[PDB]
């Protein structure tokens, strides 16, 4: 979520990726946790076993024998955690996330209720207006001229500088807003 | 003829009361949900009256309040049909909203437009009691309808889920589909009888009526989830546990077999409809008694159990026994709801979670809701003299002993064992494990809004069969003298499942390992029914539309054929026309053609 | 949005309240006028086979 | 590039007038407008309207056919008549051809 | 109030209470309770309110028209009596509506009071709908939105010559 | 009627003579007044239409068209200060008296006794109509639908003028009282069918048909928001009332010349309501919704009923009510963003609660929620159709199933799910768009009481 997904999808990464969703449907159908810690372990034993085969044309090939063996004996009805993709309360609060700035839109009696927080608030629109253009050219300076870019974005190198692009990670509302 | 209809009328505008507090400044200040839920205690205090009045004397009335319009030969009325039927379920209703309404005041403490839940949940409850008490088929359809945009509206509760949305536009959908019927038999009834009322329509009894017959199941199918339209009952349970526990458990879904028990007297002379009736009602038992054989969502057990209990009652429907149907129906709403609202606690105290697997044992840690949810299962099951008992012994009794399908008496014996087997599957996998829930501990189950409704709907799940059944007048002829291995055979049944998923419960306990066989994909997977129906009808809906009807048609042939072709003729005569060179020798050569046309057609037509 | 509907409230009422009472008073203490057979030889007004006191004063004065 | 004006930037009415109907820039022909819609929509047409509409007698002789219906069922039922005959018309009054 | 002439009652043969326990029925209390607290004071609003309408009474009557040729005495083209006849005729027309209606309700009121026993004893309500609705048919059926008078004297000769042709043949 | 015309006349040098300030409150409390005015036409306590002159009248289905055209102006004028507020005095006392001179020829339209003077208004309403649309649309497809709305009429409209000078030189008068006392049966002949297809193309191509509907899409799009209300609730109504009055010298054949198109509205009604599904422009899915409902008038006019006349009069004025609502609640979200794809802007409940409930409650009426009147005439069709042929229902629950999806997915996808962050711009809703809504509703809640105002001269 934080972190933007890579070009492509290196050889460990997948084989992590794989281990993790077998172990997560093991505990869907070893719904006990004292099996599903045996079966685990014989799982890790599977894995383990082929961890220093050098090569690679039959590591691909093992790697994807185990994904056909995956797709097959694969719970149809796997543990989901409830606040992620496919779980009872994926979005649940998605309709309390309202933005900041309709706050902008707010009327003086509704201001006046809340004083020291709108206060607050003109002061972090100040910081942002300074540090916009500021961050902007950073951006602009450190554009590697190679012609790739990668998605992901530089610190505030200097001091007294903002992080470039930050109101909206910042600023993002709560995960649980009532 | 005052008392009884004093109160009849006073019980809406109680439940009305609230509403028109909700557009009111006071809504600010006064506690709106323990406002509603006296109203709604109120109203079911009153309602009581209307019952004991039908118990001691049995007579029902037709109660015309406003005449909306005379339109030339047929009159429109608000009309109330309070019979047995109205009258019960209104109370019954009553007392579960009521319990309901508490339950909501806890489990939505935390989210900022309760009181409009509230008032939704009071909505619903209107155009139920509307759809219920009606003796017309507009007002009928008015509560059909207003059932159905309240479950859009509260099952969309959270409107950032697209998938509940998604559900709630299900529900829409498979419920129009019944509306189809509905309207199909309101048109036979206006062309061959001419009045929507049912003392009225009560004279076609000696006719030929399978064709309203037919739209008035294809409604029930729909309302009541049976198996061509049932997948959108479970997808409902994208919403808050409430709205799950009142209506697509005990009250909405249980319009359909309301509404063919209202027409019975027309069902007694078809056979047809009945043997239809009996065989979509057992194929839906089975079907869904099936399906949950294997689902970890609490939620979606509890509801496919409800879709096989209203199979049950289809078939009770097919074999001539619709009081039958309609006191299970009544008995049914008791433990179905606490049964959600023993979910709801469990789920409100583990954080959301609703997997069985992450939820151990409850006796140790909820003892006081753990026992209101074995009361649950046991009258779910048969387990004598509880509320469950009271009707579905006679159900199966009905249907072990008259000249029925072979086939449907089976696999609703069958239902019934896998009904006791999915809810010991709850009872083990909820109740007698040892944990698989996080580890820290924020559970709370003493707060009152959480004990009393349950325990009042507890009380009702124990003694309100044996109350009910001794009150009521005797409506059909029971049959009582049967080999023992038939009046014995519905407990035989339960106990042989609850061995069975036992057995195979603490076998999985074991150390081998567990795999997909293909008998059990099809019970996990809803029998695959909306995994390809779901994405085939709507892609050829929706490319359809497109393809053939907007763009081939609208966007291009139409205007091809007569706006682009006209403008391509008249340009093109146009070029022909007026493209002159200027030249007078040219104009004057045509001068001479034209002299020469005019003598010529002269010389022929006159001389 | 509450303003809208405070001001809708307030608009409606402004006038809705006092023809709500009007007619409360019309019905309470005038009310409704009684069936009846035309005495021979009299020529009933227009206004005089409606009902209702608002109905037939209209009738009378604007028809 | 041929000469026009750039397109303009959208503006937040509320900003200098948060007190703001939708009617007018202008304050007190906002407050105004909004007034006399109010008044002349809801209080007067909405309400007189509605009244003079309800209160209009035997809208298209609705009440006196259900008087004199009343009226003739008694009347046949009194005196051996039946409630409805099949013909509009008196023969008497018809005379149909002389067909050969 | 309204007349039986018109909207029969029965009179309700009613049956006396024959207590057999020992036990209160909450019914008979509860209702003089409603009674002595509802009844009571609304009986007395209403007594009031009467009283206020004995003060400046007023009546109204019913509208009597007097009969006018029918459309049978009017010329093709005269267009003053076909007017007169046609207004009749559309006054006539919602009377048999009106009345096509007090049946239906009569056949209603039947049905819900008899209850179980319906077939018997509310066959007479049955028979005269059955007889008003056959002529209902035979006088004002198959004319379309635009029915008139000309369509019902149509119709009405179409009928009768059918009928004196289904008589002259066979005799 | 001259009571109900002189003082919309008047309007106008009200609107002229006016401070420019003052200019939009008085013609608007005035026009609220004429509509009020308007409501005496609905004293009728007797079967006798009512005639006012040799040329002005009013029966039970020109008087509820004469008070909805009376009451849509102010909303019009309403719905028409956001817009035109940049644009100079003059302009927008142009755009005023386009409108008023809208409402008065309907008025007459309605009142007319004669259908001549009925065509040369029914004529008349295009010049206001163009003109409000290619001036004051935002694309530059206002010129090709201006075009396409011109002559669709007017190659519909000239058959209808010969047919009546026709019928003029035969009987003596094209007066509505005497056409119908003094009736004869048309021999069928092609003559008289070709007859037929003049008297009731323009119409049926003004409601329309499926076949000829191009030109409403184009406009509703292209034409600013009062243009479409008014195009949507009464331009359409036109040709029902216009085949309702002359469709009594047609028979009977109407018993046979009907199926064509009887045929071609049942189907085009599924058509529509499909196309209203995947489509990506809300005012395109509003016309063609219209268009869907329209069908549903023509098979009931050509079935020629009283059921079917009564449903088709009270859906008639529901679908302008709630369509003129759909159309203004658009415009809302379209002042905002400025873009009429039903995409962009996806979370508006969670900005615009109270405007949700106007959504729900006109998504609600597009399809029939009982006991809405949008109901009523839809039920009332239904049943007379059925009572036509049996084979009916299917097509039109189909097209019901069809009409709730799109009515549904138009509310989802515009304000459930997740709200768009980066509409900064979406200031709250204004009292006026609000007092806009309530005044489209409050009038179905009234009906829905009151039926008994809307059914026809049938009942
Ligand atoms: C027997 C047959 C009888 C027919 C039975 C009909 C069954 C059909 C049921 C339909 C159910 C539809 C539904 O879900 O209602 C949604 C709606 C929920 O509103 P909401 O989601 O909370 O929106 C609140 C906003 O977010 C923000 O508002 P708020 O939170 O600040 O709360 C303020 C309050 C509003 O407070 C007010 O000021 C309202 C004042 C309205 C006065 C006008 C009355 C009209 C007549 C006067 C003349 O709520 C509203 O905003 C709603 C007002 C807008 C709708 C206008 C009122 C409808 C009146 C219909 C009667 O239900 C209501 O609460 C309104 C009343 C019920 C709706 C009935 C409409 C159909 C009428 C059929 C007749
Ligand atoms: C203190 C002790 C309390 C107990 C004493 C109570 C005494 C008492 O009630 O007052 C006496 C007195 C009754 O004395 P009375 O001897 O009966 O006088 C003769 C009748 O009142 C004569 O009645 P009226 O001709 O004067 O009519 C008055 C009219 C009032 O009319 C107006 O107010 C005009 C409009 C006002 C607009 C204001 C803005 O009231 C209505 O008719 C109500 C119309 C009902 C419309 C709503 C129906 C539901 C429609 C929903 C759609 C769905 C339909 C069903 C669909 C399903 C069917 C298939 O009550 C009154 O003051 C009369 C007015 C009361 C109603 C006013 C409120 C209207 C809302
Ligand atoms: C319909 C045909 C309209 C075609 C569209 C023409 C057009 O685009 O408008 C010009 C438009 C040009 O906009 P503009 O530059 O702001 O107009 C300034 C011009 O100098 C032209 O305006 P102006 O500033 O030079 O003239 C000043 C005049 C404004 O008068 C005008 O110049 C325009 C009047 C055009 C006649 C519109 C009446 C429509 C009647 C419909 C019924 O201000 C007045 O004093 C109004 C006195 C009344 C003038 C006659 C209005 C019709 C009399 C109706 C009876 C009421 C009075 C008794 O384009
Ligand atoms: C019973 C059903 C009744 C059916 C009648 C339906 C109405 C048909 C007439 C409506 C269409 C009129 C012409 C407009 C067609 C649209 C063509 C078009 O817009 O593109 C062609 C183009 C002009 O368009 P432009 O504005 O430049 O932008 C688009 C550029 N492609 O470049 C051009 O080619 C110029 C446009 C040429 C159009 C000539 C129009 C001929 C006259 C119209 C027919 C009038 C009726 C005649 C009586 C029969
Ligand atoms: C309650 C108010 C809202 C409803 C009012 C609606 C106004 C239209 C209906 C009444 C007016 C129609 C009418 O026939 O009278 C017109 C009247 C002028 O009088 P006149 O044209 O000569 O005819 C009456 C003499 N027989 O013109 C007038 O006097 C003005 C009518 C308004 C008077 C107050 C409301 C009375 C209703
Ligand atoms: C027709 C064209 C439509 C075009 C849009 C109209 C725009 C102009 C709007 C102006 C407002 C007038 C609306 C007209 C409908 C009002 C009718 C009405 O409310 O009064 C009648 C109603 C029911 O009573 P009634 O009609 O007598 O029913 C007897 C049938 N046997 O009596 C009542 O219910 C009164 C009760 C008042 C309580 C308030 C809420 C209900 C009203």
């Amino acid at each position: 979520a934080f972190c933007a997904p890579p070009a492509y999808l290196t050889h460990q990464q997948k084989v992590l990726r794989l281990y993790k969703r077998a172990l997560r449907h093991l505990e869907s159908w070893c719904i006990h946790r004292d099996k599903y810690r045996y079966f685990a372990c014989l799982m890790r034993a599977r894995f383990e076993e082929h961890k220093n085969e050098k090569d690679m044309m039959r590591a691909t090939q093992l790697l994807r024998e185990a994904e056909e063996e995956f797709w097959q004996n694969q719970h149809p009805q796997p543990y989901i955690f409830p606040d992620s993709p496919g779980g009872t309360s994926f979005e649940r609060y998605e309709c309390y996330k309202v933005p900041e700035w309709c706050l902008d839109y707010w009327h003086p009696s509704e201001k006046a209720m809340y004083p020291d927080y709108f206060s607050k608030r003109e002061q972090w629109k100040k910081l942002r207006m300074e540090s916009w253009d500021r961050e902007v050219k950073q951006l602009q300076e450190e554009t590697s001229p190679d012609g790739i870019m990668t998605e992901a974005l530089p610190p505030a190198r200097r001091e007294g500088d903002l992080p470039p692009l930050w109101w909206h990670i910042v600023t993002r509302p709560r995960e649980r807003p009532t | 003829m005052n008392i009884f209809t004093t109160s009849i009328l006073l019980i809406f505008i109680l439940l009305l009361s609230p509403i028109l507090i909700s557009m009111s400044n006071l809504i600010k200040h006064i506690n709106f949900p323990l406002y509603t839920t006296t109203s709604i205690k109120f109203s079911f205090i009153i309602s009581l009256l209307p019952l004991l009045m039908f118990f001691h004397n049995n007579m029902e009335y037709m109660i015309t309040t406003w005449h909306w319009v005379t339109m030339n030969s047929m009159e429109l009325k608000m009309s109330f049909k309070t019979d047995f039927f109205s009258i019960l379920f209104t109370s019954v209703a009553l007392f579960v909203t009521w319990s309901i309404m508490q339950f909501s005041s806890w489990y939505m403490h935390s989210d900022p437009n309760i009181n409009r839940f509230i008032k939704y949940l009071t909505l619903f409850l209107i155009t139920m009691l509307i759809l219920t008490s009606a003796n017309n088929m507009f007002q009928l359809f008015i509560g059909w309808e207003g059932v159905g945009i309240m479950s859009f509206l509260l099952i969309g509760w959270w409107y950032g889920r697209t998938d509940a949305n998604t559900a709630a536009l299900q529900a829409i959908l498979y419920n129009r589909i019944g509306d189809i019927g509905f309207i199909l038999a309101m048109v036979w009834f206006s062309l061959n009888m001419n009045s929507w009322e049912l003392q009225q329509i009560m004279f076609s009894n000696n006719n030929d009526n399978l064709i309203p017959l037919m739209g008035l199941l294809i409604a029930a199918t729909g309302k009541s989830a049976q198996f061509g339209l049932h997948p959108w009952l479970p997808s409902a349970m994208e919403g808050p546990t409430p709205v799950s526990a009142l209506l697509h458990s005990s009250t909405m879904v249980v319009a359909g077999i309301f509404l063919l028990v209202r027409f019975h007297p027309l069902t007694t002379n078809n056979n047809f409809i009945l043997t239809t009736m009996l065989c979509l009602g057992a194929l839906t038992t089975l079907f869904t008694a099936i399906c949950a054989l294997t689902q970890n969502d609490i939620k979606k057990i509890i509801a496919f159990s409800t879709s096989s209990q209203l199979g049950l009652m289809m078939v009770t429907l097919g074999m001539n026994q619709p009081h039958l149907a309609f006191l299970h129906i009544c008995t049914h709403a008791f433990f179905k709801a606490m049964l959600f609202m023993c979910s709801g606690s469990i789920i409100h105290s583990l954080a959301d979670e609703q997997d069985i697997r992450k939820m151990g044992n409850i006796t140790k840690i909820m003892p006081f809701t753990s026992s209101c949810l074995v009361i649950g299962s046991l009258a779910l099951t048969g387990m004598p003299f509880l509320t469950g008992f009271y009707s579905k012994d006679l159900i199966i009794e009905a249907i072990n002993t008259c000249n029925t399908n072979a086939w449907a008496l089976l696999i609703t014996l069958i239902a019934t064992s896998m009904t006791a087997m999915y809810s010991m599957r709850i009872i083990y996998f909820v109740t007698m494990t040892k944990p698989r829930f996080p580890p820290l501990i924020s559970i709370n189950e003493n707060d009152p809004d959480l004990m009393n409704p349950i325990k009042r709907l507890a009380f009702g799940s124990i003694f309100a069969g044996f109350v009910i059944s001794y009150n009521i007048p005797p409506t059909s002829i029971p049959v009582l003298t049967m080999p023992w291995f038939l009046k014995t055979t519905a407990l035989i049944i339960s106990v042989l499942g609850f061995l069975i998923a036992l057995e195979l419960n603490n076998l999985t306990m074991k150390l081998s390992m567990n795999k997909a066989n293909p008998y059990s994909s099809f019970s996990t997977l809803l029998g695959f029914f909306p995994s390809i129906i779901h994405r085939i009808t709507p892609m050829k809906s929706l490319n359809l539309s497109l393809k053939t009807s907007l763009t081939l048609l609208d966007l291009i042939w139409l205007e091809k054929t007569i706006p682009k072709s006209t403008s391509t003729l008249h340009t093109n005569m146009t070029t022909l026309t007026t493209n002159q060179k200027g030249l007078i020798k040219l104009y004057f050569m045509s001068f001479l053609i034209n002299i020469i046309l005019i003598i010529i057609l002269y010389s022929i037509n006159l001389e | 949005d509450a303003r809208f509907l405070r001001l809708m409230k307030f608009y409606l009422m402004l006038t809705g309240i006092p023809v709500i009472i009007g007619i409360t008073l019309v019905n309470i203490f005038i009310g409704e006028a009684e069936l009846a057979e035309i005495p021979e030889g009299y020529i009933p007004e227009h206004w005089e086979y409606y009902k209702h006191p608002i109905s037939r004063w209209i009738a009378r004065n604007f028809y | 590039q041929w000469q026009e004006d750039p397109e303009p930037e959208d503006e937040n009415v509320y900003a200098k007038n948060p007190d703001f109907h939708g009617y007018d820039s202008d304050p007190v022909v906002d407050v105004w407008n909004m007034r006399a819609v109010f008044f002349f929509g809801f209080s007067i047409v909405l309400v007189f309207g509605t009244t003079f509409v309800a209160y209009v007698p035997d809208y298209r002789m609705q009440e006196w056919a259900r008087r004199e219906a009343e009226r003739l069922v008694k009347y046949r039922e009194v005196n051996g008549l039946p409630i409805m005959e099949s013909n509009y018309f008196d023969p008497s009054k018809i005379q149909l051809p002389e067909d050969d | 109030s309204w007349d039986k002439d018109v909207y029969p009652e029965p009179p309700s043969r009613t049956p006396a209470p024959s207590p057999q326990t020992s036990l209160p029925n909450p019914i008979t209390y509860l209702t003089k309770a409603y009674d002595l607290v509802v009844d009571w004071p609304v009986t007395l609003v209403r007594e009031f309110i009467e009283r206020q309408h004995a003060k400046n009474r007023t009546y109204y009557y019913h509208r009597q028209y007097r009969r006018v040729p029918d459309i049978t005495e009017c010329k093709e083209g005269d267009v003053l009596c076909i007017y007169e006849a046609e207004m009749q005729w559309r006054r006539d027309f919602k009377v048999d509506q009106e009345i096509m209606n007090i049946i239906q309700e009569r056949l209603k009121a039947c049905q819900q009071r008899e209850g179980e026993n319906y077939q018997q004893n509310c066959a007479k309500e049955l028979e005269q709908f059955t007889k008003v609705t056959k002529a209902y048919q035979d006088r004002y059926l198959d004319l379309g939105a635009y029915y008139s008078a000309r369509k019902c004297l149509a119709k009405q000769k179409q009928r009768m010559l059918e009928e004196r042709k289904a008589a002259r043949q066979e005799a | 009627m001259l009571k109900i015309i002189l003082p919309s006349l008047m309007l106008l040098p009200l609107t002229w003579l006016s401070s420019p300030k003052k200019t939009w409150t008085n013609v608007t409390s005035y026009s609220f007044l004429i509509s009020l005015t308007s409501l005496t036409l609905l004293w009728q306590t007797d079967e006798n239409y009512k005639n006012f002159s040799n040329m002005f009248s009013s029966d039970p289905l020109s008087t509820p068209l004469i008070i909805l055209t009376a009451w849509l102006l102010p909303l019009m004028l309403m719905a028409s200060q956001n817009h035109l507020k940049k644009d100079n005095n003059v302009l927008q006392k142009l755009y005023i008296s386009m409108l008023i001179s809208l409402q008065i020829l309907l008025i007459m339209t309605f009142s007319a006794t004669e259908l001549i003077m009925f065509y040369i208004l029914f004529e008349a309403t295009l010049i206001p109509t163009l003109i409000i649309i290619t001036r004051w649309g935002n694309q530059t497809e206002r010129l090709n639908a201006g075009i396409y709305f011109l002559f669709y009429t007017l190659i519909g409209s000239i058959p209808l003028l010969i047919a009546l000078i026709l019928i003029q030189n035969h009987v003596g008068t094209l007066n509505l009282m005497i056409l119908s006392f003094t009736t004869h049966t048309l021999d069928a002949s092609w003559s008289n069918n070709l007859l037929w297809l003049a008297c009731m193309m323009a119409f049926l191509i003004k409601m329309p048909l499926y076949g000829v509907h191009l030109w409403l899409p184009k406009a509703h799009v292209e034409a600013p928001i009062a243009g479409s209300m008014i195009l949507a609730a009464i331009l359409l109504k036109l040709g029902s009332y216009g085949m309702i009055r002359i469709s009594i010298i047609l028979d009977p054949l109407t018993k046979y010349m009907a199926y064509p198109f009887i045929l071609l509205s049942l189907w085009g009604m599924i058509m529509t309501s499909s196309i209203c599904l995947r489509q990506t422009d809300l005012k395109s899915l509003i016309a063609y919704s219209s268009v869907s409902h329209m069908a549903l008038v023509i098979a009931s006019i050509m079935i020629q009923t009283p059921w079917s006349f009564m449903g088709a009069t009270m859906l008639m004025i529901a679908h302008g009510l709630t369509s003129s609502l759909l159309f203004c609640l658009a415009n809302s979200n379209y002042e905002r963003i400025h873009s009429r794809t039903m995409i962009m802007a996806r979370g508006l409940q969670m900005v615009f609660p109270l405007m949700a409930t106007w959504w729900l409650m006109a998504s609600l009426a597009n399809l029939a929620l009982p006991p809405s009147i949008n109901l009523m005439g839809e039920l009332f069709i239904t049943m007379s159709l059925f009572s036509w042929s049996n084979f009916t229902i299917i097509l039109m629950g189909i097209n019901i199933i069809i009409t709730g999806m799109y009515s549904m997915y138009m509310i989802i996808t515009t304000q459930r799910g997740k709200l768009t962050n980066h509409m900064i711009n979406l200031q709250p809703s204004h009292t006026r768009e609000l007092t806009l809504m309530a005044l489209h509703m409050i009038p179905l809640i009234l009906l829905t009481t009151s039926p008994k105002l809307i059914t026809g001269l049938t009942m």
